[PDB]
């Protein structure tokens, strides 16, 4: 999961 | 908005699509390309060719379950096309690379057309 | 294989998957949370939570275009969970957090269910 | 375009  | 981002759930999403495809699981249409016959779902071709989007948005074709191409398409190059639609995979060599850049101008499929045409340049 | 791969390929191929649910086009199924109701594609709801994979492959609820869904089923969760399904982003708040996490397990996500038990146990 |  990453910051988009 | 303040969105969290799962990195390969777009790919994921197609490897799915694809297991279903090699399953015949929820196909709803035949392209019907000379003498071979190849099971898709409308909905992945549409999102991944231009005449595909064309035809199933067309209010009588989008109801139809056979779709039958110009008799100028290449079955092999067409087969390697609808590949790319499922894994993002080009298998693109120099014996078949003028059927899949006609085959991909047909579909509309613009990303493949400029590699042919780049792979080609390369080449003379 | 000797394969050249398109990177943006099936980020593209979702964002036009999102694009065809939201003009309402080919979507063959409506989810059903309490007093609201979701269309969406059967293909990307089965590649997306193991709950759909196993309904939509069953030889009987294939065939349907209505599901019903556990009454306990959080609508907004649900809505949450569904555009995380067409985009690969996930609107987790602190608001929403329990019901999207017991959701996301009902739908067998478990990529959000993992993310979501992480975010609560960062803030205990 | 990319050698995977
Ligand atoms: N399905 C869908 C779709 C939608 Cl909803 N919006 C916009 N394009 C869509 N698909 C589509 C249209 C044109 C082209 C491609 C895909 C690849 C390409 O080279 N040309
Ligand atoms: N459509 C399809 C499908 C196929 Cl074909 N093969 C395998 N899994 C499929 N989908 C599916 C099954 C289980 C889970 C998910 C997706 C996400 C998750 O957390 N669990
Ligand atoms: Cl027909
Ligand atoms: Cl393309
Ligand atoms: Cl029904
Ligand atoms: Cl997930």
């Amino acid at each position: 999961w990453v910051i988009p | 908005d303040s969105c969290i981002q799962f990195t390969r759930h777009a790919s994921d999403v197609l490897l799915n699509l694809n297991r279903l495809r090699s399953r015949d699981i929820l196909t709803d249409v035949v392209i019907v390309v000379s003498r071979e016959q190849f099971r898709a779902h409308k909905t992945v071709l549409m999102a991944c060719s231009g005449l595909f989007y064309s035809i199933f948005t067309d209010q009588l074709k989008c109801n139809l379950s056979v779709i039958n191409l110009d008799p100028e398409i290449n079955p092999e190059g067409f087969c390697i096309l609808l590949d790319f639609m499922y894994t993002s995979r080009l298998n693109l060599r120099e014996g078949n690379i003028m059927a899949v850049m006609a085959t991909a101008m047909y579909l509309q499929m613009e990303h493949v057309v400029d590699t042919c045409r780049k792979f080609i340049k390369a080449s003379e």
